[PDB]
């Protein structure tokens, strides 16, 4: 009932997915072999949303894993937790895009996109009632940004009356993993804005602050870093997977948090985050969860709200815990931080409560907030892009694969246009 | 013999109905599975009797999302309900009145109407409808509008009572709450005989102060609202020294075609340890019920004037002391009635004392009072909601969603002007006028 | 005493008859082997008693292919049937009307007639014939049309009732149904007293929706068919307060020699777990049977008029509420009779409650309603089917298989205009006329 | 009861039969020696249709294996499964036809055809009630194509009121096994059209793709290649060999699928196909069978139905399975694919259901659809033939053994006429 399809593109998508489906397996009590070994029957009431029943109590997931190079699939296939995927889903190419937009959207993406479009259509008909699409990709590389944008356009035209969520990874401001970051970003965003519904802008080095400071980890590896991304990934969509006193769903969030079609760039956040040694000295209660959530320190995007305002906010609590203090504390946050909210949107808070606590924790909360602070996130990217394109650098081979100089004209003329309304609304009266 | 049917819409409706039907089962001495170990008719008003000794409710549970209905199916009340009535769609309206009223709402309305017609033709002396629905919920508001229109079209002149869930002024859980409220109120202003209001923040204040509970989950609030529902219905369900009916309620509360928005109150609401140190006399419970800190809508009647009042006493009661308490409250200064209503009181008495649920927050009582007041203190709530809606709509937020889901601008404009006129008329009637 | 024989032809008839005769032994308490553990005749109209304690049926199983009859011999109902009657050929007709009517029909038609005169002389008060034949197939359409010519001449004026299997509009097992149907109807239009129509796609909806079964195999579907079959002859085999014979419906439901195409319907049809929560009263099963979602042919009666009706109750039924429930149906406006039929109902009652076969989908029930309404809604069934055949004959598809097997092109034209004549007369009589 | 006669001509017919009768042996549970070793008596109720009961509970096939060269019989006789055939049936010549039409029709076929007709007549009288003939030949070789039509004419004249089916192997478009492909094909088909009730046009390389894509077998040998042909062969005739809820017979298929005498060229199809490794992750459920059956790529003929329309479509299900879903599914297939069906034949579907599953599978289905896409198959052969015949290439070797120039005139004047009628029906109104 209300199934959603998981799509993974780029190297991050499989790396995030390899740990994402680890989390879902533990929640539903699924052994690595793929056989149910759980005890509670509440988890099996709604199991079709993510997994699919198969012959002899098999539970293969509804996952599509696609990459341009075989260097990522061999890891998940040969490694553990690869025995439950269906090998038909393991779509792979021959060579990577090489961090090229054209080599991920025009030249080689034409023949690969036709193969995946078959499997997703095959998966869609197998579904009972499709609810939406859940996509994971990177905005910095070529395969994740290039084809993933192309796949969205093809999915959008075939399924116009359906919702989709993109858990994109915004390029890090302070550190640049790839030399050519701005060129990939602006080309993807210019095509993403008009053909998507709701995106979660997370950051790479912003995650580094939390694990090093809040979790007090000295060597944060990608295994631990991706684990935090999974927690805020399994919490947003846990409302329809489990019962609750005030339920939510994928469409419910999109109605409350998208005032305008263009303004659909979000900011996630997770709480609580306590280390193994320092968790004995903190009373896990409802009060501190909201306080530990709204502060600029525990935020998953490299943005300071102190320079901006919160347009809308949605908090998805979990675990067995009463609701009276949820609103009385939300009112206190609304009153104490009253200078940090938009005036022409009253009571701009949405709340929802689940029933099943996360593994090894009594209660937790997930915060997603549409804020104006993203305005400076795009300006920094736009400032970097407009400097390099003026020198006409690195584009001597971009034109070699079909794309042309005039393509830059519209991409840049909209990012400054998008940020114009993204900012003029903040001071609008 | 006089049959009333209950329609529960939305998750709030389903949970409130679960609590209410639990309370009915304890009241009529029926086990959850349908068997049983003044009394017997009473249950024939609600519990239709089947071939065997089982009794089945006259409830119509309807929802779009299937999760809450799955929960109520899996609950301990799985045998009692007739499995056909539990009507579920596939996806919820997601706090979109447009979705809940136009797009998906028309694909299940036929089935719910068919079941309503089947149940209404099954009974003999049908009395009316009790609709348990919320206001913030998109499915709740959309199905409220659609079902009001359809039932008014089908059955001409019957009682249509609603137990709404008013949006709280400070407590808030939605963002499209003003839009849902304005649209549903404009649509169902002309298609309801008498609509009660209940607010969650007020119930939370009541449970915090009067009952002194620090962990007030939704169960306690649902228990309270179910207690008010049972108290208002005990007049039909039981015999008393002075009976009262739903038509009596309407004709004694609502004086005008539009001014039909009363508010409910219950008494006594005291804890378990405080029960031993209290007397529970008729006069003191009457004063407690009229106390402004016990009303279940976050509006203090001191800012307005009472216009009509109905009180149902149940248990051991003497009409003389009832009369004395009513007279002294009438002569009290702070309570102020309207000039053109020299008699603003309607009293009913019932011989059945209320019964407390096992494990409940309340304590056993021998006397109970339910109060229903049509006043002008709801005008401030209407004005506040209208101001919030106008402020939100001044720059066209979420209008793209609403218009894309089959709407226009005339609907918003006419709802705004309609509630402006309604508030103006409410204030003009409530305020004293020369001659 | 008054005897009727049943002719089962084709795998449709044999499979239906396998469960059809399954029910009679249950009704009359007959063990599959013929032994025994109202009563005492009951079985003398169907079960011709032999010298020993065994009772043998009065059925004539006939088919062209030896496949479907084989499992009947090797099934659990092996000893009951008399081994002579199971007439089998060597090869089927391959959905070819020509093969089953001209080439291979004649070489075996003389063997079935021999067993008919053998069994007709064995009985004393022979009443009529029961035919269980489909339309799409070859041995079920061409071969049975040969019988209608052979039985008619041998026995001038007796009852000839057919329980056909109407081809479905959307559902289509075969590819030459428009060729078999029109050829069958034209020849057997004038040699049938009344032909009860049954569609295959309609029973899926009844089983899926009313009974809520997700796996409706032919075993469960054919079970729902034998109930009407055991219902039409439920008054011959049992004593009732108001009895009906096979000439009653034949006289009450045939206003004109051509318009003799009624359609069956059964009630109540409810599940096992839903049985405990249903009152199951005479007042509702009259309404439950009449609803357009319960008929066993995919033709909604709302599009047309009810030419006539016929009801056969049973069990603990009192003739007052039957009078009451039937009377209020004329007031309700989902029914629409013709002007020249002011009285248009027939009622029959019986004292034997229906019995459910163990392992079946139905639950034990104390009442039963089986409506047989001749109505104008079947006019659309011929016109819609006539459109399909008229499209085939435009370019003479599949014709070469028919012409070379012993029929002429001219014979096809006559069957085409005959359905136009029937459709014109049936609509013209059904529609109002001046003066 | 309604016995069937199996005729095998050419090397392919012997090789196909060498594995075909393996499939029949497993279904009816006979040992390689020839003695029944089964468990269920449901198999022996109809055993005379294919096998023949002999003294001391021994069964022998009702098949004749004939070729112009002794190499093929030497393999089957010396190898296993040669001890159950009656040695009389093993007819062999002295030398192969050498891929020559005349040598397989006039010179070396005249003396052999008299010997085989004796065994045909002898076997027919041993039969109780003859139902038809099954013939397996090749349209590219000499002996299979040359004599095969010669035996058809001899059988046709002496049994006129009888049906027969030919499982012809159409030459591959992409690869030509023999240099002179077109000359054999156009001469045989012109003689095939006049006196053949129904033919199954299968291809060789079109089956190469099926094994390579689904079975993911890197090296498809003829041992495994012919196995899928046998399953299609066994699925057609299992209806009268086993009980069914809705039976079909060889006479039912012909009348349902032959609107006109000249239009009896078919396209087979089998489903499901799943490799051993990937069969655990697929739930064998009736909805997936029909969808896997109708897709253009999973076809046993090298002709995509996208460029054509389905005249009529058959489906022969197998195994225990409910009847409702197959009934309603083909409506959904008809509704979704409504643009690919002939307008003047509505409800153009024949459905049949058996009651015994295939070995090692819960259920299966077989598709036989008379499509217009055959039109493109004959046009290529006609185009290839008319190009070579203009140059008179290889002609001087054919005319030296009986044939002559104007013999080719009618064969070509029939193909373009047949393909014209085959074409002027899809566009006809
Ligand atoms: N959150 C997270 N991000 C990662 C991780 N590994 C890589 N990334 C991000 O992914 C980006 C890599 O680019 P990709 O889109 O994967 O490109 P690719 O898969 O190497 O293919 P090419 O574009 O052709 O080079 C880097 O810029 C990182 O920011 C990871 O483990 N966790
Ligand atoms: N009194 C009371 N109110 C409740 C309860 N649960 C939810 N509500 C109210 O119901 C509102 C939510 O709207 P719902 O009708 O439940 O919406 P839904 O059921 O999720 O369906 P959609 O409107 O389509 O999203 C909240 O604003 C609450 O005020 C409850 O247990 N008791
Ligand atoms: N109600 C019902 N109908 C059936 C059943 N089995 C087959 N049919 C119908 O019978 C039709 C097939 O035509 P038949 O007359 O049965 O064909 P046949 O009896 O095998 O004789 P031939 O046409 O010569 O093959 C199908 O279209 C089905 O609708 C059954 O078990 N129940
Ligand atoms: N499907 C299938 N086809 C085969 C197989 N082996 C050979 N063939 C086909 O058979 C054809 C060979 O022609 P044949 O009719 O067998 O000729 P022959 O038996 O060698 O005798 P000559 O014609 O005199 O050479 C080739 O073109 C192949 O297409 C096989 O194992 N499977
Ligand atoms: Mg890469
Ligand atoms: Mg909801
Ligand atoms: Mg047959
Ligand atoms: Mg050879």
């Amino acid at each position: 009932m209300r199934e959603i399809v998981h799509i993974q593109a780029g190297q991050c998508g499989n790396q995030i997915g390899a740990k994402f489906w680890e989390v879902i397996s533990d929640e539903h009590g699924i052994d690595p072999s793929g056989n149910y070994v759980g005890d509670s029957d509440l988890q099996l009431e709604r199991i079709s949303v993510y997994y699919n029943e198969a012959s002899s109590h098999k539970y293969v997931p509804r996952a599509i894993l696609v990459d341009l190079e075989p260097g990522t699939m061999d890891s998940v296939r040969s490694g553990a937790f690869g025995h439950l995927f269906r090998p038909d889903n393991f779509i792979f190419g021959q060579s990577g895009a090489g961090n090229n937009w054209a080599k991920g959207h025009y030249t080689e993406g034409a023949e690969l996109v036709d193969s995946v479009l078959d499997v997703v259509r095959k998966e869609c008909e197998n579904c009972d009632c499709l609810q939406g699409f859940q996509l994971t990709h990177s905005l910095g590389g070529g395969t994740g940004s290039g084809m993933g944008t192309l796949l969205i356009s093809k999915v959008r035209e075939e399924y116009p009356d359906r919702i989709m969520n993109t858990f994109s990874v915004v390029p890090s401001p302070k550190v640049s993993d790839t030399v050519v970051e701005p060129y990939n970003a602006t080309l993807s965003i210019h095509q993403l804005v008009e053909n998507t519904d709701e995106t979660y802008c997370i950051d790479n080095e912003a995650l580094y602050d939390i694990c090093f400071r809040t979790l007090k980890l000295a060597t944060p590896t990608y295994g631990d870093l991706n684990h935090l991304v999974s927690a805020t990934m399994s919490g947003v969509t846990t409302s329809l997977r489990f019962p609750g006193q005030l339920n939510a769903d994928l469409r419910k969030l999109a109605v409350n948090m998208v005032p305008f079609p263009r303004l659909h760039f979000f900011m996630p956040g997770f709480a609580p985050l306590t280390a193994r040694g320092s968790q004995q000295y903190r009373a896990l209660t409802v009060p501190e969860l909201t306080q530990q959530m709204f502060d600029a320190k525990n935020m998953m995007a490299a943005c300071d709200p102190r320079h901006g305002r919160y347009l809308t906010v949605a908090t998805v609590f979990r675990g067995r815990m009463s609701m009276k203090e949820v609103d009385e504390q939300m009112l206190a946050i609304q009153s104490k931080n009253s200078s940090y909210f938009v005036e022409w949107i009253p009571n701009n808070v949405k709340v929802a409560v689940c029933d099943i606590p996360p593994r090894g924790l009594k209660m937790s909360s997930t915060f997603i907030g549409n804020s104006t602070a993203i305005q400076e996130l795009f300006k920094r990217i736009s400032e970097q892009f407009t400097a390099m394109f003026r020198r006409k650098a690195f584009l001597h081979w971009y034109t070699g694969e079909g794309m042309d100089e005039m393509e830059f004209t519209e991409a840049e003329s909209n990012m400054n246009d998008l940020v114009s309304e993204y900012q003029q609304y903040q001071d609008a009266t | 013999m006089r049959e009333c049917i209950s329609i529960h819409v939305g998750q709030a409706g389903v949970q409130i109905g679960n609590a209410c039907w639990e309370l009915y089962c304890l009241e009529h001495g029926i086990q959850p599975d349908g068997q049983m170990p003044h009394h017997h008719d009473s249950f024939n008003t609600f519990f239709s009797e089947t071939g065997a000794g089982k009794h089945v409710p006259r409830a119509v549970f309807v929802d779009l999302e299937p999760t809450v209905i799955d929960e109520v199916r899996t609950g301990t009340y799985r045998q009692l309900f007739h499995p056909e009535q539990l009507i579920t769609g596939k996806e919820d309206a997601a706090n979109n009145y447009a979705r809940g009223h136009y797009t998906i709402g028309k694909e299940i309305i036929d089935l719910v109407l068919d079941r309503i017609r089947k149940l209404a033709d099954q009974c003999t002396g049908l009395q009316g409808f009790l609709v348990f629905h919320s206001f913030g919920g998109g499915t709740g508001s959309g199905f409220t509008s659609l079902l009001m229109e359809r039932l008014s079209v089908d059955y001409g002149k019957k009682s249509k009572l609603e137990f709404s869930i008013y949006p709280a002024p400070q407590v808030s859980t939605a963002v499209v709450e003003p839009y849902n409220s304005i649209l549903t109120t404009h649509t169902t202003l002309e298609h309801s005989d008498c609509a009660f209001m209940v607010d969650n923040e007020a119930i939370y204040d009541i449970c915090r102060r009067n009952l002194d509970i620090e962990r007030p989950t939704y169960t306690n609030l649902n228990r309270l609202i179910s207690q008010i529902v049972s108290s208002i219905t005990a007049s039909l369900r039981f015999d008393g020294a002075l009976n009262v009916d739903l038509t009596n309620f309407q004709t004694n509360l609502v004086p005008y075609p539009r001014i039909h928005f009363p508010l409910a109150t219950y008494a006594p609401v005291i804890s378990a340890e405080k029960a031993y140190h209290e007397q529970l006399s008729v006069a003191e419970i009457t004063n407690a019920c009229f106390e402004p800190a016990n009303q279940m809508v976050k509006c203090d009647p001191r800012h307005g004037k009472y216009m009509a009042c109905c009180l149902l006493y149940r248990g051991d009661v003497v009409p003389k002391d009832v009369n004395a308490a009513i007279a002294t409250i009438k002569t009290k200064r702070s309570i102020q009635f309207v000039d053109w209503c020299p008699t603003g009181f309607k009293v009913g008495i019932n011989y059945q004392p209320p019964t407390v649920v096992p494990g409940g927050d309340l304590a056993k009582v021998q006397r109970a009072v339910c109060m229903l007041s049509n006043t002008t203190a709801i005008a401030e709530a209407w004005a506040r909601l209208d101001h919030k809606f106008d402020l939100m709509y001044a720059k066209r937020a979420f209008v793209h969603w609403y218009v894309g889901e089959g709407m226009e601008e005339g609907e918003f404009s006419e709802a705004r002007e309609d509630m402006a006129a309604l508030e103006k008329d409410y204030e003009e009637v409530g305020v004293d006028s020369v001659e």
